[PDB]
């Protein structure tokens, strides 16, 4: 299990911030070969996985017809 | 009929240029290219070619080779250039393969090139592939599962949308194979589909398709012999072409990553003061070096790059040198940026990623290749339906 | 111990 950071900003001279949050549980459930196991024959000892990673990650922050072509 | 590469000793400088620069062997149907190599003698020998349809473990496909080429296979070497006002005399030979005797090659799947000297006898051989269009091999690199593998690793996740071969049956005839960056002998091969959600195929898991990160690639410019350009400080010229000094490299698996470009693997040929790069380039005697007194191990630290193919010879393994503690070894190599890297190998040909003296961090800029094999079972021989490649400057995590 | 060494060339 990991948790996440990761605030951002970028100023010209657009002006825009983001930041967000991370989220990562990699588990390994012994459980589930055991539940597995208890079934119709299934006699295996393969593990099992539990990735639930995840995210927010929010964010916060011409000249149509300029008239120089005309003419030319 | 496992035929496999075959390194050799006068030859240096094997390469597949297309359209200039230096290339990996992935070639498309039509695509045109070269077989620029380099032979270390004035001598104006003469090189018969051939080329050979291979099956996906390479053993020759049983099809007539009147059926994937369309003219000849043993025919020497038309052009070749000799070595222009240099210290090291070399005779450069290339040919095109849409050439006048082989004027195509006319079916997709793994091939093998042999540049057999004069007699019969194979000097070298390269393996490429020339990959046909008609799936959407839709991959991206993206951080491993298991927390433990996950800071010196990089999963590799894709599909497989056609919609111009319906599959028969994806599972026993779409075979496919996974390519760092255009090495063919970490391979990652051999995988079934999980999926098949359609007719498309889903690759997802990270058991096999999961390839170490690897460190990026060290380099040296000597443009200019005599200079003392990046990283080649004392540069001396003694009885002999010309000597460059590396400055001592340092292991930095225990160190932290540090963002430093390359251009995966592939050397630039070029000098200053030439006209031809090829032809005028001059050969130098590099002497490399390492400094990794943490590796105390039995295995042997080969240098490796794309200007030799990524190969195992005894001419690139380092050497211990007790009066240092740093290993050591001259390798012939012509100017130009060349990248490279110190690759453990087993003893003979295993090349223990993991436990690399360079690293395995999982950010490191990679740039996968993945080839869809493909058999239906009325055809005589395993197309290639479609690579897609997908870099890992995007690890989606 | 600054073991440092500069290298390098110039032409005009």
């Amino acid at each position: 299990f990991v948790i996440g950071g990761t605030y951002l900003k970028m100023t010209e001279r657009v002006n825009n911030t983001i930041f967000g949050f991370n989220g990562n549980y990699s588990t390994e459930v012994p459980f589930l070969t055991r539940l597995a196991n208890k079934l119709p024959n299934i006699d295996t000892d393969v593990p099992s996985n539990l990735s639930i990673r995840g995210e927010v990650a929010f964010l916060r922050p011409i000249y149509v017809d300029d008239f120089e072509g005309s003419q030319s | 009929i496992q035929t496999e590469v075959v390194p050799p000793y006068n030859i240096k400088t094997v390469t597949f240029v297309q359209n200039g620069n230096n290339v990996v062997p992935i070639f498309e149907l039509n695509s045109t290219f070269e077989f620029q190599f380099d032979d270390l003698f004035g001598n104006e020998a003469n090189y018969y070619f051939e080329i050979t349809h291979c099956d996906y473990n390479w053993k020759p496909s049983d099809i007539p080779k009147t059926d994937y080429l369309r003219g000849f296979d043993g025919q020497r070497i038309m052009d070749y250039s000799n070595s222009f006002n240099t210290l090291q005399v070399y005779s450069h030979y290339r040919l095109p393969f849409p050439n006048q005797f082989t004027t195509q090659i006319r079916l997709s799947g793994n091939y093998i090139l042999k540049i057999l000297n004069e007699d019969k006898e194979v000097v070298l051989s390269r393996k490429f592939i020339v990959y046909e269009e008609h799936c959407t091999v839709g991959a991206q690199v993206k951080r491993t599962r298991n927390l433990s593998n996950i800071n010196y690793k990089q999963n590799l996740d894709f599909t497989i949308a056609s919609n111009d071969i319906t599959f028969q049956t994806p599972t026993q005839n779409v075979k496919v194979l996974l390519l760092q960056n255009g090495n063919f002998n970490t391979a990652i091969k051999n995988i079934p589909p999980q999926y098949t959600i359609g007719n498309q195929l889903v690759y997802k898991y990270d058991a096999e398709t999961q390839f170490w990160g690897g460190n990026e690639f060290l380099y040296f410019e000597n443009k200019d012999i005599r200079a003392a350009n990046n990283n080649v400080g004392r540069i001396g010229s003694n009885n002999d072409i010309y000597n460059a000094y590396l400055y001592t490299n340092a292991a930095r698996g225990n160190q932290i990553y540090t963002n430093y470009q390359d251009v995966n693997g592939n050397f630039v040929v070029k000098n200053i003061n030439g006209a031809d790069n090829s032809i005028e380039a001059d050969y130098a005697w590099v002497y490399f070096t390492l400094s990794a007194p943490a590796f105390r191990m039995n295995k042997d630290i080969y240098i490796t790059g794309i200007f030799n193919n990524y190969s195992l010879s005894p001419e690139y393994k380092m050497d211990y040198n007790t009066d240092k503690a740093v290993f050591e070894k001259a390798v012939m190599i012509k100017q130009g940026f060349t990248n490279y890297q110190y690759t453990v190998a087993d003893k003979k040909g295993n090349i223990d990623l993991e436990n690399a003296i360079d690293g395995n961090f999982y950010q490191t800029e990679n740039e996968y290749t993945i080839l869809v094999y493909y058999k239906e079972s009325i055809d005589r021989y395993q197309r290639v339906i479609g690579k897609g490649n997908a870099n890992s400057i995007n690890i989606v995590n | 111990t600054i073991d440092v060494k500069p290298t390098g060339s110039v032409e005009m």
